[PDB]
């Protein structure tokens, strides 16, 4: 096949003006629709915290006010997920993956609204779920959306809008370029055959969503854990010690979500009311117990800093990982729209600040600060249980800047996704595409 | 804890020349460090991790070993090679040094130039009276000194004080004073100071009389 | 270039307290952890302790409970030590000595030039400064050996310098001789047959420890 491709490789990135302008305006929206998403829902959780002083002397009142405030924002986005958008459940992306396998359609009309609204119900409320779902699906989304607008024709321009939507969608919802284009480059392609995504223009999406991104958000850094240590070359075998660990809690903590799916299904059976009215209870528990033990709740961008610093003691750290492993699993397994990805960085650092407290006392020669095995495991979970270690990798890179840890990082990474592939687990977002796709037949 | 015992606790040896000492430790150690002090100054990190010059060292020095016996080496040795090497390890918690190893440059024999002085005016009109003999610049260190007052011997009221090795000739020196109140000493009138050495069997007695 | 400065060393009475500073100069005082080891006088290095720059994690070596204190103010640029209960065996010269690594065994950087703590009950006492010079049936040769006595002070150290040090070669000053909690030694000069009593030999002893600047001529006896 030599001449072929010999003409091949002489016809090499030339994409068509035409996407590359198109991929500059489906940029610039997601930048916009995740700017504004996020604003939206710090906005309910400010006022969620001014209720909660205008009735700060009847304590039961408060227990009562936080329970209720969250409980009603959250029906609103189960309601407005079944009623309107079934697909937009849960964390979304599954579906524009599912989408560029041209299995799953992106009914933009339907969902572009029931994800942004009902996220910010979910995300609102303080429960445990990511702000990279919603702007990864609804990113997707925004691409269709000016696809079928502008009516352009071929696969590549399908799949890149498709692509250099979700794609500048995720980097908006962590300020994080590169992780982006890794994204669709590691996880999110079409994974068993050739593709003509155009990455020249996912890069000039990525581009426009995060100068959107920059134009309201600069001054601030979502995690700022200043410069720690170095690592010594005698100390790396420590951070493959802690990738082992996160391989076989990686896939433990993938077989849960997928039976607790099963187990929440029994309770509404798939019946709107029930539904609806279980996530009242979920939500009203974690603006509740965000309240009571904000550590328990929430995105958990928030805990991050100060797992890091060595804020917290032991016994808090265990605490905190059981309490997070479960409200994360009654958050994501019952299908509320919202993210995964980052409460799973939460764990993750949480586990490594545990296991570097350890590592410290074991080891004074070593002269570890645990901060470092918190950074290392940061993108540890993301390794083990959706096993895009490279795209957790720069993710964490970009948001912690601690680039003199990238070999405990990338150690820690594969120590994660090695024992995760070879104790039997699976790629959690491939594996919910699957249990779809096959209850998309099974009916039959 | 881990215990280190350098080996050739002192050592001398000629310019251009190979030198070797040694470190050895009660459990296992990995990659050991070797500082050189010179009286007077702060220590100096000279070799670490086992092996590892740092920069400035020259490179006639080497270092080697493992487990639980390590060594430091001078292929051609020079004079401003002449210092205490400590090793120190922190493979283990928590670190330690060893006792030390004194380099001293060997040289020649050299005979010392003796000199005595009676006590000064100033001493005896405040009630003292010391009797100082410069034993100066011989080579090697090993030296006994005796006391003779009225031709007869003293061993009590002296006390001696040796020198480290020279820088410049190399050689050592050392002094001896024997202190009396003015009274005793107005009581005899021969003091007379005798050096015994290795380059002799025959004393430098130097001596003086009041008359 | 980088200097490691300590001060606070002294004289201090037993079971009494000090507070050795250590003053850093050419580089970035923070990310670095800083230790302190003492050397008893004829002895081995020995380690104190050490201290991360965050303050977070302070270890010393197997030794008491408020026996150290090490701290470190990384706005002053200072690292710090108290002793307590002072004994006699913490009478030592005491090094700051800033630490890293290589393969990560880790090693003491650079050290800095050191002070001394001194453990006695002892008063501070100046010295008397008595002339050497050779009797007066002197064994005149090619070389003439002159001297001062420096006897009776406390503590450690005196300065002897010849001349105002311009006679630098040929000089020994030997180690001071502790006794009836007093120190004494002295100095030894040899200038040529022709230098003396032609010229003028002078003696100066400095004993700072109690504000003692004296130079002391050698004249010959007789
Ligand atoms: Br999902
Ligand atoms: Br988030």
């Amino acid at each position: 096949r030599r001449r072929q491709l010999i003409r091949q490789l002489l016809e090499r990135d030339k994409t068509p003006l035409a996407i590359l302008f198109m991929a500059a305006v489906v940029g610039t929206l997601v930048g916009l629709a995740a700017v504004a998403f996020d604003k939206g829902v710090a906005w309910l959780q400010n006022q969620r915290m001014g209720a909660l002083v205008h009735t700060a002397d009847n304590y039961p009142l408060l227990l009562t006010v936080a329970f209720l405030c969250s409980a009603v924002l959250a029906m609103f986005g189960y309601f407005l997920v079944r009623k309107y958008a079934p697909e937009a459940g849960g964390s979304g992306i599954p579906e524009i993956e599912g989408a560029l396998e041209d299995q799953r359609p992106v009914r933009w009309w339907r969902v572009l609204p029931v994800k942004f609204f009902g996220g910010l119900g979910t995300l609102g409320g303080g429960m445990v779920l990511g702000r990279d779902g919603p702007t990864v699906q609804i990113g997707g989304n925004i691409g269709r959306m000016v696809l079928d607008i502008f009516r352009l024709k071929g696969d590549e321009a399908r799949h890149t809008l498709l692509a250099t939507g979700a794609a500048a969608g995720l980097a908006a919802a962590f300020n994080a370029p590169l992780a982006g284009i890794l994204f669709i480059i590691e996880e999110m392609r079409p994974q068993f055959r050739y593709t003509l995504i155009s990455i020249k223009a996912v890069f000039i999406g990525v581009i426009m969503s995060t100068i959107m991104y920059r134009i309201f958000n600069h001054e601030v850094a979502l995690i700022d854990v200043g410069k720690l240590s170095d690592a010594p070359l005698n100390t790396l075998w420590l951070y493959l010690i802690l990738g082992i660990i996160f391989g076989i809690f990686g896939p433990i903590f993938n077989k849960w979500v997928l039976g607790m799916q099963d187990l929440l299904h029994r309770v509404h059976g798939g019946n709107i009311t029930k539904w609806v009215l279980m996530g009242g209870a979920i939500g009203g528990l974690c603006g509740l117990l965000g309240f009571v033990a904000p550590a328990t709740s929430g995105g958990g961008f928030n805990l991050i800093p100060i797992a890091t610093a060595g804020n917290f003691s032991m016994g808090m750290l265990v605490f905190i990982f059981v309490a997070r492993v479960i409200t994360t699993l009654l958050c994501f397994s019952s299908g509320a729209p919202g993210g995964i990805f980052a409460p799973m960085l939460a764990l993750g650092t949480v586990l490594g600040t545990a296991f570097g407290m350890v590592a410290v006392e074991l080891f004074p020669q070593y002269h570890l600060e645990a901060g470092t095995f918190a950074i290392a495991g940061m993108g540890a979970l993301l390794a083990a249980s959706i096993r895009a270690p490279l795209t957790g990798i720069i993710l964490v890179l970009e948001m912690t800047d601690n680039y003199q840890l990238i070999l405990p990082m990338i150690i820690t990474g594969l120590g994660a996704t090695l024992l995760a592939q070879f104790t039997g687990g699976k790629p959690l977002y491939s594996a919910i595409l699957a249990r779809t796709l096959a209850k998309q037949e099974a009916e039959q | 804890d881990i215990v280190l015992t350098q080996s050739p606790a002192i050592m001398s040896a000629a310019p251009g020349d190979k030198v070797t000492m040694t470190c050895s430790a009660s459990s296992s150690v990995s990659y050991i460090h070797w500082y050189q002090q010179k009286s007077g100054t702060s220590p100096k990190r000279w070799i670490y991790d086992t092996s590892k010059l740092t920069s400035g060292v020259p490179v006639r020095f080497s270092g080697s070993g493992s487990g639980t016996s390590y060594s430091l080496t001078i292929n051609t040795m020079e004079a401003e090679d002449a210092a205490t090497y400590y090793c120190q390890q922190w493979s283990s918690h928590p670190q330690t040094f060893g006792g030390g190893t004194k380099l001293e440059i060997l040289r020649a024999d050299a005979a010392p130039t003796v000199s005595i002085f009676p006590p000064s005016s100033e001493q005896l009109t405040s009630g003292g009276a010391s009797v100082v003999c410069f034993l100066n610049n011989f080579y090697p260190k090993d030296i006994n000194v005796k006391w003779k007052i009225d031709g007869s011997e003293r061993q009590n009221g002296v006390l001696n004080s040796w020198t480290d090795q020279d820088s410049k000739d190399s050689t050592y020196s050392m002094s001896s004073t024997l202190t009396l109140t003015k009274d005793e000493y107005e009581r005899h009138n021969s003091y007379t100071c005798e050096a015994t050495h290795k380059t002799s069997t025959s004393p430098i007695v130097k001596s003086f009389n009041r008359a | 270039e980088v200097r490691l400065l300590e001060s606070g060393g002294g004289l201090v009475q037993p079971g009494g307290s000090l507070k050795l500073s250590c003053a850093a100069s050419g580089f970035d005082y923070s990310r670095y952890w800083m230790s302190w080891v003492r050397q008893a006088p004829g002895k081995g290095l020995k380690w104190i302790g050490e201290i991360n720059p965050v303050s977070s994690t302070i270890n010393y070596t197997p030794s008491l409970k408020d026996k150290f204190i090490i701290s470190r103010d990384n706005a002053k640029d200072t690292l710090y030590l108290q002793i307590s209960k002072v004994r006699s065996e913490d009478t030592a010269l005491y090094y700051c000595a800033r630490l890293y690594y290589g393969y990560g065994y880790w090693y003491f950087d650079v050290w800095g030039a050191g002070t001394t703590v001194t453990v006695s009950s002892a008063k501070t006492t100046p010295p008397s400064v008595y002339p050497l010079a050779p009797g007066s049936a002197a064994a005149a040769a090619s070389m003439v050996t002159l001297g001062c006595l420096v006897k009776g002070y406390f503590p450690e150290p005196v300065t002897v310098t010849w001349n105002s040090g311009s006679l630098a070669a040929g000089v020994h000053t030997f180690p001071a001789v502790l006794q009836a909690a007093l120190y004494t030694l002295s100095s030894s000069v040899t200038v040529p047959s022709s230098s003396w009593p032609s010229e003028t030999v002078t003696c100066n002893v400095a004993h700072p420890a109690s504000s003692t600047k004296v130079d002391k001529k050698i004249v010959p006896r007789a």
